[PDB]
């Protein structure tokens, strides 16, 4: 918990899954502890960052990354499923942006590598494809 | 080991009736009758385990259900039963003992 | 506005006043389940009002699944009669509603992140863990689950007015954070 | 001298003592064992705070108060015994032990292969 | 057991980085590392 | 109507009799008494009850599903024997 | 020789740090009481040493319940070849007392 906090407060981002890879917290128990800690901090008184980090894992060009950033902001405004957690949106946003460009990752490789269910990426892709009209930076 | 539920089956009742007769009608050693039934319990179990192929499908209204002491009791009404043919039954009683 | 929350589940407790033999209870009831190895209570059910009861050896009973306070007391008395009919010296006492759940639809999408930022001390929102925002209201002390779709869940109430009170209090806030 | 150390010494040091076994007792006794294989060296890289990772050319390396280094990977094969009986998980791992500073112009650094105008693009005076 | 916890990278990494920063091999050796002299290309 | 049933029934009678013979001989009763048991049992043999084992029982709302195994049923005066059975029933 | 990995270097680092990928391998993943007690006592005269496992196998009851009553009749020896086994210290009268209670 304290780690994930310091990540947040540091403007860095780490996924619940990632920390979950460093430590086995059982999940739900973790959420409750994190919330109580958050409450204590208030008493003592943002997906976007994830997008470049993922490119790293894929080693994608800069233009791809910034394209993905525009894509994330545009997708969040257009609403429609509200995101179903940010992680799915960040990965799908990428998958779109890359498929715009010629650079193959195909699908299963990104689903494995980034640990997103292939069905999830394709499902996100259909709805995202529908709004292809307004997501185009130039 | 081996549940005694199969004694309530057609083949089980028949056995009971036969033995009861040998005891009363004759002078055939009772207690041995029990030994026989103990054998029955085991045989029906292995036979139904190793000598069956059929797969049944029962669909209908659940009139009543119940659980106590590792035994599930169901009473299905207006059901269609599929063998591997389609049969219909107004009222079917099911008694199931834990496989584990 | 015009929207009033719909009650979805009422949980109540009843003291039967006598010890019970659970195998006996499970055996004699028409709609009972009892597996000591999984949970220490007979799970009994009745068709009208459609409810489920958790019956303990101490004679205490939890009744859940009702959609109205009337239905809760009604079904509770019914479960007590069943225990009597089976033969125990049970009495219908201490009927008390412990939890009321309600829900409604405001008919517009909500900006959960904005709401969480604005009402930070009462809010908890981790969309990757659970998609809804958990809002912990002070007065009345009610917990609300707020979703992007505009569907709202209110829980933790002991009285119906608290469900109604909380929604009235939250509506202006949900409006402030609408999407269209 | 540094190049010889990079090509040969890392492989030999890891190879000389890699094997370590755990002795497990039960009442049946048991072993666990981990070996170190062919080591792998990278090209020089940088980990930024956010976690974006990218190649590092020395110029920038100076300016940003960085350390010019490449990562190191090791092949870890893990085994389990039960007692010489052998079960275990293998292949599939390539493990990051740590970063190794890299001498400029050596075979590992990016500049050693550069040409004149090439160097000028990177702004390292030939 | 999880590999990331078992292997600690800063042991090696920060170890070497430290040593070359201080130039002390241990002291058992000192001053082995020295900042380069850019006074003149000869130097 | 089922043939597998009659076959199973035959296996049961034959199998039980031969096993029971030891005890019968021990009790010094009579081989022909054993033969009588066999003939009477088979004679008797010539109400919609299923006896079996359960692997799993589940429920979601008022929908119940059951994975039954190794059983015997009498449906409308006919007997069936099965390896597996699936029950899909809706409670109210 | 030693082989230099030539990749975009991003993939290698992603695998290094927290990758959102876990597991994929496993290494060091780590009769009523009246007749029951009477029967168990007849075993105790029949066996000067026995186990809660042998008793649970007979009585088909949790070893915890078996350990409680045995503390009354039997005592435990934790040393020797018979270690972790209970030894004793009329049987028909005890059985009739169990039937009464």
């Amino acid at each position: 918990a304290s780690i994930l906090i310091g990540c947040r407060r540091a403007e860095v981002a780490r996924t619940f899954k990632e920390i979950q890879s460093l430590i086995h917290v059982k999940t739900k128990e973790f959420g409750k502890t994190l919330n109580i800690m958050k409450n204590i901090l208030r008493g003592k008184s943002q997906n976007l960052t994830y997008i470049p980090r993922f490119c790293s894992h894929l080693g994608l060009p800069m233009q791809v990354t910034t394209s993905a950033e525009y894509t994330a902001k545009k997708c969040k405004e257009i609403k429609e499923i509200a995101g179903k957690s940010p992680i799915t949106i960040a990965v799908v946003s990428i998958y779109l942006n890359i498929l715009l460009f010629q650079i193959p990752i195909t699908a299963a490789k990104v689903g494995q590598t980034l640990q997103v269910t292939e069905g999830t990426i394709k499902s996100g892709y259909k709805i995202l494809y529908e709004h292809r009209d307004k997501l185009v930076d130039p | 080991g081996y549940y005694e539920l199969y004694r309530r089956s057609t083949i089980g009742n028949s056995l009971v009736d036969a033995l009861d007769t040998l005891i009363s009608d004759g002078r055939i050693e009772a207690s041995l009758a029990m030994r026989v039934l103990e054998t029955f319990d085991k045989v029906v179990a292995e036979t139904l385990k190793d000598n069956t192929q059929s797969k049944l499908t029962v669909k209908g209204n659940l009139d009543t259900y119940g659980f106590c002491d590792d035994v599930w009791t169901f009473i299905v009404k207006n059901c269609q039963v599929t063998v591997e043919s389609v049969i219909s039954v107004d009222k079917l009683r099911i008694v199931a003992c834990n496989s584990k | 506005s015009g929207i009033v929350p719909t009650l979805q589940n009422i949980v109540a407790t009843v003291t039967l006043g006598c010890r019970l033999d659970l195998k006996t209870v499970a055996l004699h009831a028409r709609n009972a389940e009892y597996n000591p190895k999984r949970f220490a209570a007979v799970i009994m059910r009745i068709r009208e009002p459609k409810t489920t009861a958790l019956i303990f050896a101490s004679g205490k009973m939890v009744v859940t699944g009702a959609k109205s306070e009337d239905d809760s007391k009604l079904a509770s008395r019914k479960y007590a009669r069943i225990i009597q009919k089976i033969g125990f010296a049970a009495k219908f006492t201490d009927f008390k509603i412990q939890n009321i759940v309600g829900s409604c639809d405001v008919k517009f999408p909500i900006r959960l992140e904005g709401l969480a930022f604005s009402h930070g001390t009462f809010s908890s929102y981790e969309p990757e863990l659970f998609p809804g925002l958990i809002y912990r209201m002070v007065k009345p002390k009610i917990v609300l689950l707020i979703f992007v779709s505009g569907k709202i869940v209110l829980t933790g109430a002991k009285q119906r007015e608290e469900i109604y009170q909380a929604f009235e209090a939250i509506y202006p806030v949900l409006s402030e954070f609408r999407k269209m | 001298s540094f190049n010889q150390f990079v090509d040969y010494t890392l492989q030999d040091i890891i190879c000389e003592d890699s094997t370590l076994i755990l002795e497990q007792l039960a009442q049946i006794s048991r072993k666990y064992e981990i070996s170190f294989g062919k080591i792998y060296v990278t090209k020089p890289m940088v980990n930024e705070s956010d976690g974006v990772t990218h190649a590092l050319y020395p110029q920038e390396a100076r300016l940003r108060n960085l350390t010019y280094s490449s990562g190191l990977f090791v092949d870890v094969k893990k085994r389990t015994y039960e007692l010489k009986y052998e079960l275990a998980e293998e292949s599939e791992g390539k493990v990051f032990i740590g970063r190794l500073p890299i001498m400029l112009r050596s075979k590992n650094c990016y500049l050693s292969e550069a040409t004149e105008s090439d160097l000028y693009k990177l702004k390292e005076c030939p | 057991f999880n590999m990331k916890l078992a292997i600690n990278a800063k042991t090696i990494t920060s170890g070497l980085k430290y040593a070359l920063a201080t130039g002390n091999w241990g002291s058992s050796r000192a001053g082995v590392s020295q900042v380069l002299n850019r006074y003149t290309y000869s130097s | 109507s089922n043939a597998e049933a009659s076959r199973v029934y035959e296996i049961i009678v034959e199998s039980v009799v031969n096993e029971v013979r030891e005890d019968f001989e021990n009790a010094g009763i009579d081989e022909q008494t054993l033969q009588d048991l066999k003939n009477i049992w088979q004679k008797k043999l010539t109400e919609n009850l299923m006896l079996c084992l359960y692997d799993k029982v589940t429920r979601t709302k008022a929908r119940w599903k059951c994975s039954l195994k190794d059983g015997v049923v009498t449906i409308n005066r006919n007997d069936y024997t099965f390896q597996k059975a699936q029950v899909e029933a809706e409670w109210v | 020789r030693i082989t230099t990995l030539d990749e975009t270097v991003g993939v290698t680092m992603s695998h290094t740090g927290m990758s959102m990928r876990s597991d994929n391998s496993n290494f060091l993943k780590v009769m009523p009481k009246k007749e029951i007690l009477d029967y168990l006592f007849k075993l105790f005269d029949e066996y000067d040493y026995w186990s809660l496992k042998g008793l649970k196998e007979r009585t088909r009851q949790p070893e915890a319940h078996l350990k409680e009553c045995l503390d009354k009749v039997a005592t435990l020896v934790k040393k020797g070849p018979y270690a972790f086994k209970y030894t004793l210290r009329k049987e028909e009268e005890r059985k009739a007392t169990l039937g009464e209670l």
